[PDB]
RNA sequence: GGUUGCUCGACUGUGAGAGGACCUACCCACUGUGGAAACACCACAGGAACUUCCAACCUUCGGGUGGCGAGGUAGGGCAGAAGAGUGACC
């Protein structure tokens, strides 16, 4: 099927200030269904914020948000909005976008979903990250990654090769230094033969700075 | 009044082909607008019942929806690895609409004892003053371990943070990476940078560990 | 002048269990299914039950057909009718 949902305008916003997320529907018209934004802030669970019903546009908001956000409409553009004003920090998530189905089909079910704007409350400024090379050793397989240190906000993402290396690879979850900015690493592991001869470089991007770094990891220099 | 939704258990580990039975409590009556969303992690939500007891399009027949008065229960019959997921349940009888907190669910296997490796700090890093040591616990199971940072023989505290991979649901596995990070003068205070691995798989504790400056 | 038939009739009525079902149009409603539909808009089916009624149609006078939102607002139906007549008869 073509049945997409596509959010946007998330990132990070200054508390008390507003951002207006989209959501860009593909495969079917959303004038027929009713649509509902739900948010998940980090690692906790589904929560839900707002949604309008087809054919009267009326408005059902969680009281968690009731008079700083608003959800609307536009049947021509086939989009869906939602603005979010005053917000604090809490309001720090991944804001989803989702189509309830059908009802001869799904009843109430939530039946498509997009894959969601993280958006991320809080006055402390973007910062890119440092990347450093995480050489092997000896001792058939070894390890060699590259450490994404202190940036600011998530995401990073990371891939080997230009993303011709995907089997073996680790890039494990950022953690929270105490500066509060960012730090991971990611990790493959190869036979220790491809050593002198492959050329192993990580890829490390930060749209939130619009850093795009690249770091050649190669084995102990002597 | 908002209609709760109480759902247990916070988690559940268990075994390939196990049945697992996930409970959710509506504070009030729901009749069976009631729905059963499979959510694997950085993924959005996937829909798997939605009139209490109906199956979505394509889901396999191993889940099954239920109702007993305010009750509702999702159930696998045989728990395959994919499986791995948290899952949520949702009520849509009335308005604001209402989430349980989810259930994380793990697969479960064999005993697999970590690879370690540990990584001396990069040498770009060290010009700008910072020094982190990192140590890697590779595709190991069951993921309780504990990681013991000695430098120079002497055992630290407070100065090391670890992160932890999801199950690799082709794997069942786990992976972690436990980072203790100095100032540059601490880092050139000591030779010996020692990562003490101890987990069931292991029946002695691992070291790795490195010299300052050997080659 | 009684009495009583015949006609025009101001106006009042439509009576709820020991007893209220007349018609039509608008509005306004109450309840469920359905409309790509949790509310709103739409179409449709329905106003607990047992009863009471026939203002309505049909009848071979045996009985049959059809019919309920006690919401308003209007036009009518059916029932009275104060008054007008108007006869017959005493």
């Amino acid at each position: 099927s073509e049945v997409q949902l596509v959010e946007s305008g998330g990132g990070l916003v200054q508390p008390g200030g507003s951002l207006r997320l989209s959501c860009a529907a593909s495969g079917f018209y959303i004038s027929y269904s009713s649509i509902h934004w739900v948010r998940q802030a980090p690692g906790k669970g589904l929560e839900w914020v707002a949604s309008i019903s087809p054919y009267s546009g009326s408005t059902y908001y969680a009281d968690s948000v009731k008079g700083r956000f608003t959800i609307s409409a536009d049947t021509s553009k086939n989009t869906a909005y939602l603005q979010m004003n005053s917000l604090r920090a809490e309001d720090t998530a991944v804001y989803y976008c989702a189509r309830q189905g059908y009802r001869r089909r799904s009843g109430r079910g939530f039946d498509y979903w997009g894959q969601g704007t993280l958006v991320t409350v809080s006055s402390a400024s973007t910062k890119g990250p440092s990347v450093f090379p995480l050489a092997p050793s000896s001792k058939g397989t070894a390890a060699l990654g590259c450490l994404v240190k202190d940036y600011f906000p998530e995401p990073v993402t990371v891939s080997w090769n230009s993303g011709a290396l995907t089997s073996g690879v680790h890039t494990f979850p950022a953690v929270l230094q105490s500066s509060g900015l960012y730090s991971l690493s990611s990790v493959v592991t190869v036979p220790s033969s491809s050593l002198g001869t492959q050329t192993y470089i990580c890829n490390v991007n930060h749209k939130p700075s619009n850093t795009k770094v690249d770091k050649k990891v190669e084995p102990k220099s002597c | 009044s908002d209609i709760q939704m109480t759902q247990s258990p916070s988690s559940l580990s268990a075994s390939v082909g196990d049945r697992v039975t996930i409970t959710c409590r509506a504070s009030q009556s729901v009749s069976s607008a009631v729905a059963w969303y499979q959510q694997k992690p950085g993924k959005a939500p996937k829909l798997l019942i939605y009139s209490a007891s109906s199956l979505y399009s394509g889901v396999p027949s191993r889940f099954s929806g239920s109702r007993s008065g305010t009750d509702f229960t999702l159930t696998i019959s045989s728990l395959q690895p994919e499986d791995f997921a948290t899952y949520y349940c949702q009520q849509s009888y009335s308005f604001p609409s209402t989430f349980g907190q989810g259930t994380k669910v793990e697969i479960k296997r064999t005993v697999a004892a970590p690879s370690v490796f540990i990584f001396p700090p990069s040498d770009e890093q060290l010009k700008s003053g910072t020094a982190s040591v990192v140590c890697l616990l590779n595709n190991f199971y069951p993921r309780e371990a504990k990681v013991q940072w000695k430098v120079d023989n002497a055992l630290q505290s407070g100065n090391s943070q670890e992160s932890v991979t999801e199950q690799d649901s082709k794997d069942s596995t786990y992976s972690l990476s436990s980072t203790l990070t100095l100032s540059k003068a601490d880092y050139e205070k000591h030779k010996v940078y020692a990562c003490e691995v101890t987990h069931q798989g292991l029946s002695s504790p691992v070291t790795k560990s490195f010299n300052r400056g050997e080659c």
